[PDB]
């Protein structure tokens, strides 16, 4: 009833426009054989409704994972994706989305000895997609804990504001490690959503209906 | 004051033009401003570690020390390794202090 | 509220020729759109107060939980290590370049509008 | 002594014509949902048709759609109500979408009630006030009745015909049963030859019949071949079925 | 009546006072893209206001 | 350290609740607002040539 008024050309609207169009360009549509006109328009609309919304899902996962990754770089906060269940559940749910899409394409029917190892390489990416994010968010924070525990002992044992350069040379290293944490917090969201587009767009291929009759020449 | 506006204008002044890169001189010793903020960062970290160590100093460290001692303690619960021994040593040290 | 061009048409048609050019700024200002003026502030609304109180409550509760965590001084110094990079990002990021670079991500703001080229829609 | 009171109150408090006294304050909602519950009951829809008359002309588009498809599904035709519904559509034609106008035109094609103003305003709404792929989202069993409703009244609107002919394809005809697909191909080809309008997307309606001729009579296949020859001459080419490969 | 006509046209779109009346018919063509680009950029950029 | 959570299903359900809310908020509040201002500009920039030719042909004032 009473929704808020939005300025046109806001910075979040521009940013989310660029983000959504980026993730929508990962699984582009297929250019048909016939030229696109009013004859081919229901076939194009129908192909656009038999394609999964991987653009919307991928920017959903990109936005939630980059916000949970950048929570771990604000003070007094831990990343939610440094939990095993959170990050690994996002990974298993992307893999289950790709599998449910691929199962509903054929029949909801589950598919030599070369193919079960292809299956245990396909069922591993449920584990891999989640725990890459989880171990990347956990390992930098763990190294940060350890190396600032080693960086606190030398101003503990020596004087405060005395013998400065041995603490300066480890505080520069801690600063570089939190900068690497920012880079990893952006790149792992990017890698997760690129891989979600890849895994779901493996099964995002249907039959273009097209014209079954024509008036040629 | 207005509790929305005065500190807003004060922080606008402090952020934008109350710069201690020139009001404390500091061009004569540093090369750029990208080197000043890179050193202001590590200076902020060193000030933070010194302030948070000094604000509660007589404590047994949770972090693994390298077998060193802060000041004239050297055998105290500040320098102990097993935590129950330092726990009871602090329990006897606290009644005297 | 009828449309302002019919207001211009009506307000021009019922004016005598002796007082047409005097009355033209009145019809120009009667049909200029409303840009509402800057009302009095009364700042920090109820949702902004909920946001700032919840943020301070969260920071206090997380700092109570960090300080009793068996690795507690390491957590209190990790807050310093993170706030240092917040301070560093608010000092070397070019914010006008970031504004005009996010503005170029959207095709709506990367260029101006394009229709209605002023020769097709004249009424002579 | 419970069964006596239950048996006397099972048709004293609960009866199929005391619900219609609570169902009069919001009549399009209750009309639509009791029509979807099968409660057709023309002796209660006489009550409904006069219970809504003083407030039809200030209704929403969804309320008018609910009313109109309910009175289609109860097979009741009060023309004094349908002039008010036609006034509501013609006074707010910019606010109706094609999913509502197709249901309203299917109701008015059941009960043959039209005007030139209503036909022009519905054609203006479907062509210009709605999205140009809203016929694609429609399903041909209602676009066929829209073409029939326009060919019955002889209202030639080539803009509406070009818009409605987008909604005929292999996709929108393959979602029909073969009896209903025969119905919509016949009514669409008849209403396309009535106006003399042969768009490029008539070849989908023709090829819906030519790939399966086992459903039609010799007269119906003559009616398909007549429009096939007319559309071959109009579109400037020769018809050809396309095979996969 | 002529002054009222041009008064309405210059109250709605005041940029029209930069193509002179004698020079207007020399700009047209049979297609819209064939219109001479002498005043196209100027009428486009004057119409966007005084800023 | 903290490697397994106290309940794995609670954390997976928190992930599902957060990502489902981000999907709803995207699809409902952001993507209409994205698409209104994107497609006003897009329909104008794609329509401009044919719109101006149609409006040139439709007005009699030349
Ligand atoms: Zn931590």
């Amino acid at each position: 009833s009473s929704v808020r008024d939005v300025k046109t050309g806001s910075l979040p609207t521009n940013f989310l426009t660029g983000v959504y169009r980026f993730w929508r360009s990962q699984n582009p549509a297929e250019k048909p054989h016939d030229p696109v006109n009013d004859r081919l328009l229901p076939a194009v609309v129908d192909a656009s409704d038999k394609r999964a919304s991987i653009g919307t899902w991928a920017t959903t996962f990109f936005c939630t994972i980059i916000s949970c990754n950048l929570l771990g770089l604000m003070p007094f906060n831990e990343a939610p994706t440094s939990g095993l269940g959170f990050a690994t559940g996002l990974g298993v749910s992307v893999w289950a989305t790709a599998t449910i899409l691929g199962l509903s394409k054929t029949g909801f029917k589950f598919p030599f000895i070369f193919v079960p190892l292809e299956t245990i390489s396909y069922t591993f990416r449920a584990v891999s997609l989640g725990v890459r994010l989880w171990v990347n968010m956990l390992a930098g924070h763990t190294l940060l804990h350890i190396l600032t525990g080693m960086a606190l002992a030398l101003p503990f044992s020596l004087g405060f504001f005395s013998m400065v350069p041995a603490t300066f040379g480890v505080c520069c290293l801690l600063s570089a490690l939190v900068g690497l944490e920012y880079l990893v917090a952006v790149l792992q969201s990017g890698v997760f959503s690129i891989l979600s587009t890849v895994y779901v767009g493996e099964f995002n291929h249907d039959k273009f209906i097209g014209p079954a009759a024509k008036i040629v020449k | 004051m207005a509790v929305t506006s005065f500190l807003g204008k004060a922080f606008e002044k402090y952020f934008y033009d109350f710069s201690a890169y020139e009001q404390f001189g500091l061009n004569r010793f540093l090369s750029s401003k990208g080197q000043y903020v890179a050193l202001r960062h590590v200076g902020f970290v060193m000030v933070g570690v010194n302030v948070l160590l000094a604000a509660n100093f007589p404590f047994n460290p949770p972090f693994p020390t390298i077998g060193m001692c802060p000041a004239g303690w050297e055998g105290t619960w500040v320098c102990q390794a097993d935590k129950a021994k330092a726990l009871e040593m602090y329990k006897e040290w606290k009644k005297s202090n | 509220e009828g449309n302002s061009v019919a207001g211009i048409i009506k307000s021009v048609n019922e004016t005598s020729g002796a007082n047409l050019l005097s009355s033209l700024k009145t019809i120009k200002a009667q049909a200029a759109p409303i840009y509402p003026a800057a009302a009095s502030s009364t700042g920090y609304s109820t949702q902004a107060k909920i946001a700032l109180f919840g943020a301070l409550s969260w920071i206090l509760y997380r700092a109570d939980g960090q300080s009793k965590a068996h690795e507690w001084i390491v957590d209190l110094n990790l807050n310093v290590l993170q706030a240092a990079w917040l301070i560093s990002f608010s000092s070397l990021i070019p914010f006008r370049a970031v504004y005009f670079a996010f503005r170029g991500m959207a095709p709506a703001t990367a260029s101006t509008l394009n229709g209605l080229k002023t020769f097709s829609s004249i009424s002579l | 002594p419970s069964q006596n009171l239950v048996s006397t109150f099972a048709n004293k408090v609960i009866v199929e014509e005391n619900l219609v006294n609570v169902a009069e304050i919001d009549v399009p909602f209750w009309s639509y949902w009791l029509s979807s519950a099968g409660f057709t009951s023309k002796d209660a829809f006489v009550k409904f048709a006069e219970a809504v008359k003083p407030k039809v002309a200030a209704l929403s588009t969804s309320d008018i759609t609910n009313l109109t498809v309910a009175f289609k599904r109860a097979n009741y035709y009060d023309k004094d109500l349908f002039t008010g519904i036609e006034a509501n559509v013609s006074a707010n034609f910019t606010k109706f979408e094609t999913e509502q106008l197709l249901q309203i035109v299917a109701t008015f094609d059941a009960f043959n009630h039209s005007s030139v103003a209503f036909l022009d305003d519905v054609a203006d709404s479907i062509t210009y006030c709605n999205h140009y792929l809203a016929p694609v989202r429609a399903g041909a069993d209602e676009l066929a009745t829209l073409l029939t409703y326009y060919a019955k009244n002889g209202h030639e609107r080539a803009d509406l015909l070009a818009t409605v002919a987008r909604g005929f394809s292999e996709v929108s005809l393959g979602k029909l049963s073969a009896a209903q697909r025969k119905d919509t191909v016949l009514s669409a080809l008849k209403a396309f030859q009535t106006f003399g309008f042969y768009p490029e997307s008539i070849e989908a309606v023709i090829g819906a019949a030519l790939v399966s001729p086992a459903e039609y009579s010799a007269e119906e296949l003559k009616e398909v071949e007549a429009v096939k020859v007319a559309a071959e001459n109009a579109l400037g080419g020769e018809f050809v079925l396309i095979q996969e490969g | 009546r002529l002054l009222k006509l041009w008064a309405k046209r210059l109250l709605v779109s005041p940029e029209l006072a930069i193509v002179p009346l004698n020079e207007f018919d020399a700009q047209l063509a049979s297609k819209f893209e064939g219109i001479s680009p002498k005043y196209q950029e100027l009428l486009s950029a004057v119409a966007q206001g005084n800023k | 350290m903290k490697l397994l959570p106290e309940s794995l299903q609670q954390e997976a359900a928190t992930a599902a609740v957060v990502a489902s809310w981000v999907l709803w908020h995207l699809d409902t509040q952001l993507l209409p607002t994205i698409m209104r201002e994107h497609k006003l500009h897009a329909c104008w920039a794609a329509a401009a040539k044919r719109y101006n030719e149609k409006l040139f042909k439709l007005n009699p004032s030349y």
